[PDB]
């Protein structure tokens, strides 16, 4: 089953984007649908095989194939449908390693959306879309970087040295001056998913433009 | 259809694009 | 009573400001105390006679008077104290005209300072700081500009047509595009008095760094 | 001590203060 290896994608929040690769492009639309594009080279020129276009909860996948025959033109957006609807569980094999390339995709950019930037008295904090465990960024004034992921956790210093952790293994064994850092990041981070539960539950009643991206407090 | 699993997508153009995300909080610099 | 012409003052979460007036400094320090000196000219220079320093919550006032003698010389941030301390409601009348002059400082500085920012389809509004009643402005993308403030409420329009109306008095009378534009507008203010209220009260809880100013979505 | 409760202080020094609160979120423009 496909839900056995991925969940379904969700590009809510993400910025537009539509990225190429050799052998397709994958796209984040303004209506935050994803959509992958399949492109093969014919004489000398590009086209578009078949779409992939999944809505922003990865549960409905509409696929077409354009024909020229034997396809359409590569473009600066995606071409218009002319088709099959699929919902995430009854999906066939076929076409699951392409969702997981739409889903990668998506993965990979709402590891990098800020979702919630908070300046305390010591650094900027940046909860991070990738729920959950979402990435974690803390820009310490000073010049002290930390990153939170799910499983490593990376450290820079002042000094530039730069170096990562395992799951807190071995979290207790360090510069006491790091003691400091890291408490403090971790002060922040229960703070960024404590608003982040209000606000979201706020943004589930109201229904309206979106609580993310927020900037809070300054400094 | 010779597959996509390989395709690689993080380039140059998408590192731009992960500049801009982060170019708000860059506010109070 | 005091308390019966005006409220304490709030300097919480205001921007440090040094504003300089003919016979007087009022300023709101990097403490977040609110600061007015008494300025006095001998001699073709400028000297200080008195400070009145008040607490962030307007509640408690220490009284100085630097000594020369006659005073202190004026710069770029106010004297060191060498004094009397009051709260608010023990404050005698020959004080209060001053505490006054920073409260009606603080008032307007707060009516200025941005609180909540929050980006829709057609608007970025702004629920400013001077609670209760606070001030709000939605400025459509369109070019389109609304204030509301607790007595009147001013619209311009794309032409740039200004003009103002009392309390919703005159509301329901208007061209009905105006009609599109504030019900948009209130929708607005609904929804940035409820992330007021929930923020402010995770904040209330959690008492370390504020939450406040907040910019909220995108677009 | 003439009184204060005269002055005026809303000048073009603090127009450029509240210039500045308003600069963030200028972000999107």
């Amino acid at each position: 089953t496909l839900r056995s290896i991925t969940s379904p994608l969700v590009a809510h929040r993400l910025k537009p984007i539509r990225q190429k690769t050799k052998k397709a492009v994958v796209s984040i639309l303004d209506s935050e649908e994803v959509c992958v594009e399949l492109v093969k080279e014919y004489a000398s020129q590009e086209y578009v095989k078949e779409v992939l276009q999944i809505s922003s909860d990865g549960n409905t996948i509409t696929i077409y194939y354009p024909n020229g025959g034997r396809g359409f033109p590569l473009a600066d957006r995606p071409p218009s449908p002319t088709i099959s609807r699929y919902s995430f569980d009854n999906l066939p094999e076929k076409y699951w390693r392409k969702y997981q390339y739409a889903s990668r995709f998506v993965q990979l950019v709402r590891s990098k959306s800020p979702k919630i930037t908070y300046f305390t008295r010591y650094a900027k904090c940046i909860l991070m879309e990738n729920s959950p465990g979402a990435d974690f960024e803390v820009w310490f004034y000073d010049g002290v970087k930390i990153h939170k992921t799910e499983d490593f956790i990376q450290v820079i210093e002042k000094t530039g040295k730069s170096y990562t952790l395992k799951s807190e293994s071995e979290v207790n064994s360090l510069k006491e001056e790091i003691k400091m850092y890291m408490d403090h990041a971790n002060e922040g981070h229960r703070i960024c998913l404590a608003l982040e539960s209000i606000i979201s539950e706020e943004e589930r009643k109201t229904r309206s433009a979106p609580f993310f991206p927020i900037i809070i407090g300054r400094k | 259809d010779d597959d996509i699993d390989d395709e690689m997508f993080y380039d140059d153009h998408l590192e731009a694009y992960f500049e801009q995300l982060a170019i708000p909080g860059m506010i109070y610099e």
